RNA sequence: UGAUCCU
RNA sequence: CAUUGGUGAGCAGCGAAGGAUUUGGUGGAUUACUAGCUAAUAGCAAUCUAUUUCAAAGAAUUCAAACUUGGGGGAAUGCCUUGUUGAAUAUUCUUCAAGUGUAACCUCCUCUCAAAUCAG
């Protein structure tokens, strides 16, 4: 416990009169240290479509996918850029599967698996739609939910299809994989998120999450609380460990396009022109219920921790850097990294992921993970069963 | 409005010198570490499949061995490097475990030798033609001890520099003596084997050719107990660790391990083998018993489990007649009817290399994992398994058939 | 990726990241190599029809043999596929499953046609000339390099008039 | 752990 | 000799305080101009926060839901379907077969060309 060398950043009001959420990002960029203040990027690439964002599980490479033709893998911290592909088919998402050397893009029809340089490795005959393209490196399993009812699991270690699960739910409106559990979460128009394992052809458990369609879903690091948003201007705080929505934030001004969860407990809600993050909102009490406005400054009622409004955009998606305190918000013209104080964890474990990794360390670690892949039957509702 | 962020500081995690190794900050928070069962399970399965890939028991033989067949192997109990092998022709051959070559060899007996045993180097070769001969290791035939029985056995004794013979009658000799001191018999029959225990060395275990086990006490010059067993017994071994229990090998394909306090109930039974188990030998740890059959096969198993975790066989050895365990618990010497004494591992994956402490701590961790992931079935199919020969697999099938007809 | 060890190899028995069985040996790319098609999906735009040839060629082989519709419709298939030149011969019926490749329909492509006629030196130089707007098929200058040209249209490809590469030859 | 083939 | 080739010298000739070339960057147009942001009848634009929350309104194919699959084989192991068997309480689940059943899962094809070189 005392070996833990680095401690989180904080944000403190210092008055009741002074307010926490009112800080702006140019105002933040004054006091943050120079490399960390400079780690906020403004990539306005206004020519192509709205931009999809994903950092790798280590923050070392950023992958972006504009809706029209852009596919871009930068070695994000440095000036290096690996991939810049212009496919005139339209794309939806992308993820690095194992390392920055191999990634996968979610196109109009077919998923593509791709080299760092931008070369074509593997076009999938299957995956005939691809809306959410997500990965779990602990099974080496690219799990993809298109606009189809089905859900496809490709084991890119072997390079073969594991399984394909028809939901009977229709087009997938959301998918968030569980880091702690590797159960997949699919969200559809009935207000229903289904938990999934590749073995079980019926879902593990269905959840009538909200009314209307599922806008998005996002899961804790601990796998305890998953924050779900419907298109009904509502966001539920599901505690998966006992399958209860802790708080039901009703009547947003606009339904959130996405939700995202940091490591230390931050929650990101992006209505699209606005991005708003709460601190410690996932806890058990309804005092920790995330609320927009606490009248009278009552400590029980909970205000948002950090706010932002995008002027000329309706942003697409967002994702924290997993070890740093920023979050990449993909807007129509591009990418902002909005600086949080305490979102990411300060003390990573190198033996799990390496944010500072040599290429020789990388090819050691890749072989280490491929030795430690699990075959797909081990995806279960509990890791420990 | 206190504004504070995370700073990696770009110097702690990435070191100054180019020759300096990386700093490796760890957080053992379980949220960072998702799979404590499954990833450790896959490491254990990798280790078990690797130990099936690291299943290379064979080292080599000792020299070119006997032409006529090894029947008894003596080991000097101080000498970890040297050993002795007696042939039914009568040629005694002495080997060094480093060189694996004949240190010295002698035309001992024109009859068979039945046992070689070592007490002051000094070797003692018991015959079929009523003669034991005393040889020294650098020359030959110091003194021959002539007895009235054709010598069905021998055993050494460290204290008072003594050795008894096994025969029709067991009669205890000394080094200086040419006639024995005292001759013992519980029952009036020829005795197949003898063994002094090593600690509280005065006690002896004496098999009996008409299905007998006697426990001889040198302090009384009289046996102190005898259980008349079902079938006759081949050979014996006292554990060097426990010093009051011993395993013996029986005429049926079964080895029984008995206790000096209670012979009326055995400590244990072991029946993986398919023929008359020739020889047993016990680890200096006291962990595992290794036993060689009349069948062309040896087997290693631990004392408490009771079933063969390890089985040894190959092409050019048969009816092995003898198996002798290490001084250092690391390698078993294996005598042959085929005459050639092979050097075999105690564990085929355990290697002689003194290990770098990265891989050594990893190997200790992996086998610790192998035990806490033991009784899972998918681990079990790789953990039991290795090739068994065709007739012996059929012979185990035959034994299961006959025991199924019995019940 | 690693020239991995003797001890690594046996544990990673079935894995690969370069040649997959769903990736079908990267066979399509070897045709995308030899004919230099711009988009990938042009291959699967031929191969989605190419099985559709065989899917009619197979079930017309399942009719009774002297079914007077069967021999007539197969002739109507084969005269059509012989006008487009995607098979060399028309006498046998067996080309409808053996000769119908993506490479055979892809060697009825436009720069393959000019590359046969040696107006161009290589294949990709003809593609560059179509992109430059130098070529025409009878009446029309064609901009598209991916032109399906029939056997009977093959005489109509000339250089376009007043050019700088028609005066080059 | 196992199970095929040829004189 | 035509050089109708340019170099090269030159000259006539043109010719206002230089001429000729080559390129970087940026701005302007490249469709016909009604302002920016937001939660939008309004507020903002130095700010929406210590009115943004109560309130109302808000839940069908009783489970319609691959309109998407290169083509042949098969499709062991899966699944699907009914046939058929047991259990629990009119339905799931155990068990089992029949399926020129099957976008899982196995192979064959969807490469070898009047392109060129090369012996004869």
């Amino acid at each position: 416990d005392y070996l833990l060398p680095e401690s989180n950043g904080y944000l403190e009001p210092e008055n009741e009169l002074e307010k926490t959420f009112k800080v702006q990002q140019s105002e933040i960029k004054s006091s943050v240290d120079v490399s960390t203040a400079n780690k906020a990027l403004d990539l306005s690439l206004k020519e192509f479509g709205p931009y999809h964002i994903k950092y790798a599980k280590n923050g070392t490479h950023l992958l972006i996918t504009g809706r029209k033709g852009h596919v871009a893998s930068m070695d994000w911290r440095k000036g290096q850029l690996r991939a810049e592909l212009f496919l005139n088919e339209t794309c939806h998402s992308a993820t690095y599967l194992q390392n920055e050397q191999y990634f996968a893009v979610a196109q109009k029809k077919y998923t593509f698996i791709y080299d760092h340089e931008g070369t074509e490795l593997h076009r999938l005959k299957q995956h005939i739609e691809a809306r959410h393209l997500d990965f779990l490196p602990y099974h080496y399993l690219l799990v993809t939910a298109g606009e189809t009812g089905w859900l496809k699991y490709h084991d890119v270690s072997t390079g073969q299809l594991v399984s394909e699960l028809r939901t009977k739910a229709g087009p997938t409106m959301a998918m968030a994989q569980n880091p702690w559990n590797a159960v997949m979460h699919l969200g559809h128009s009935n207000g229903t998120v289904s938990l999934w394992s590749p073995s079980m052809p019926e879902p593990l458990v269905k959840l009538l999450s909200a009314r209307g369609p599922v806008n998005s879903i996002a899961i804790d690091r601990s796998g305890y609380y998953m924050a779900t948003t419907g298109a009904d201007r509502s966001m539920k705080i599901w505690d998966i460990r006992n399958f209860k929505q802790l708080h039901s934030v009703e009547s947003l001004p606009t339904p959130g396009t996405n939700v995202s969860i940091s490591d230390t407990g931050l929650l990101a809600l992006s209505r699209g022109p606005h991005v708003t993050l709460w601190k410690d909102a996932l806890k058990l009490s309804g005092d920790s219920k995330p609320c927009f406005g606490s009248m009278g400054g009552n400590p029980h009622r909970n205000t948002p921790y950090m706010s932002h409004l995008f002027a000329g955009n309706k942003v697409e998606n967002l994702g924290f850097v997993p070890f740093e305190d920023l979050l990449g918000v993909g807007h129509q013209t591009g990418i902002t990294n909005l600086i949080v104080p305490g979102a990411g964890e300060a003390n990573y474990d190198a033996l799990e992921l390496n944010p500072f990794e040599t290429k020789k360390q990388r090819q050691e670690q890749e072989v280490r993970t491929l030795l430690n892949k699990l075959p797909a039957d081990t995806i279960t509702l509990d890791p420990n069963s | 409005m206190k504004i504070k962020t995370i700073k990696r500081s770009a110097d702690d995690y990435v070191p100054v010198k180019s020759t300096q190794e990386s700093q490796m900050p760890r957080n053992l928070n379980p949220e960072l570490h998702p799979f404590e069962r499954a990833r450790e399970y896959t490491k254990a399965l990798n280790a078990t499949k690797l130990e099936r890939m690291f299943a290379k028991p064979f080292v080599g033989q000792l020299g070119y061995g006997h032409r006529d067949g090894v029947y008894a192997i003596a080991k000097n109990y101080g000498s970890l490097n040297k050993l002795a092998t007696g042939s039914a022709d009568g040629v005694i051959k002495y080997w060094n475990m480093s060189t694996r070559e004949e240190f010295v060899s002698f035309k001992a007996h024109y009859g068979l030798v039945t046992g070689l045993c070592v007490t002051q180097n000094f070797m003692l070769s018991c015959s079929d033609d009523k003669t034991v001969k005393l040889w020294s290791i650098n020359e030959g035939l110091i003194r021959t001890f002539d007895g009235e029985s054709a010598f069905q056995g021998i055993d050494s004794h460290r204290e008072n520099s003594t050795f008894a013979t096994g025969g029709a009658k067991i009669h205890l000799w000394d080094v200086n003596r040419l006639k024995p001191v005292s001759d013992l018999s519980w029952g009036a029959d020829n005795i197949t084997s003898l063994k002094f225990n090593q600690n509280e060395t005065d006690i002896l275990a004496s098999t009996g050719s008409d299905n007998s086990i006697v426990l001889y006490d040198l302090r009384t010059n009289s046996p102190t107990q005898k259980i008349v067993q079902t079938m006759r017994t081949n050979a014996i071994c006292w554990n060097p660790m426990e010093a009051f229990n011993f395993v013996t090998a029986n005429e049926d394909h079964n080895a029984y391990y008995y206790d000096m306090r209670n012979l009326s109930r055995s400590l244990n039974v072991f029946k993986d083998h398919v023929s008359a188990v020739m020889d047993v030998d016990f680890s200096p740890t006291g962990d595992e018993i290794v036993t060689g059959s009349y069948d062309k096969s040896i087997r290693i198993y631990k004392t408490n489990h009771g079933h063969s975790r390890e089985i040894y066989h190959t092409k050019r050895m048969q009816h092995v007649f003898q198996v002798k365990y290490s001084m250092d618990s690391k390698y078993i010497i294996s005598g042959s009817d085929d005459g050639n004494v092979r050097l075999w591992r105690s564990k085929a994956w355990e290697r002689s290399n003194v290990k770098t402490t990265r891989e050594k701590n990893k190997l200790e961790y992996d086998e610790k994992l192998k035990e806490r992931f033991r009784h899972m079935p998918e681990i079990k199919r790789i953990s039991r398994h290795r090739h068994v020969p065709q007739v012996i697999k059929k012979a185990q099938e035959i034994k299961n058939i006959e025991l199924s007809s019995i019940k | 990726v690693r020239k991995l060890k003797h001890h690594e190899q046996k544990l990673l028995k079935k894995v690969d990241f370069l040649e997959w069985k769903q990736d079908q040996g990267h066979r399509d790319t070897q045709v995308m190599r030899t004919y230099h098609i711009q988009n990938r999906e042009d291959y699967h735009k031929y191969n989605r029809i190419c099985g559709d040839i065989r899917r009619l060629a197979n079930k017309l082989s399942l009719l009774p043999p002297t079914d007077p519709f069967r021999r007539k419709h197969e002739q109507l298939l084969l005269d059509k596929l012989y006008a487009m030149g995607v098979l060399t011969t028309k006498s046998k019926i067996s080309d409808l499953e053996n000769k119908v490749t993506v490479s055979a329909i892809c060697r009825r492509r436009l720069p393959v046609i000019m590359h046969r006629l040696k107006m161009a030196e290589t294949i990709q130089d003809a593609v560059k000339f179509i992109e430059q707007g130098h070529v025409r098929v009878g009446p029309n200058l064609i901009n598209d390099p991916a032109y399906l040209v029939t056997r009977n249209m093959e005489d109509y490809v000339t250089w376009v008039d007043n050019s700088k590469i028609k005066k080059t030859l």
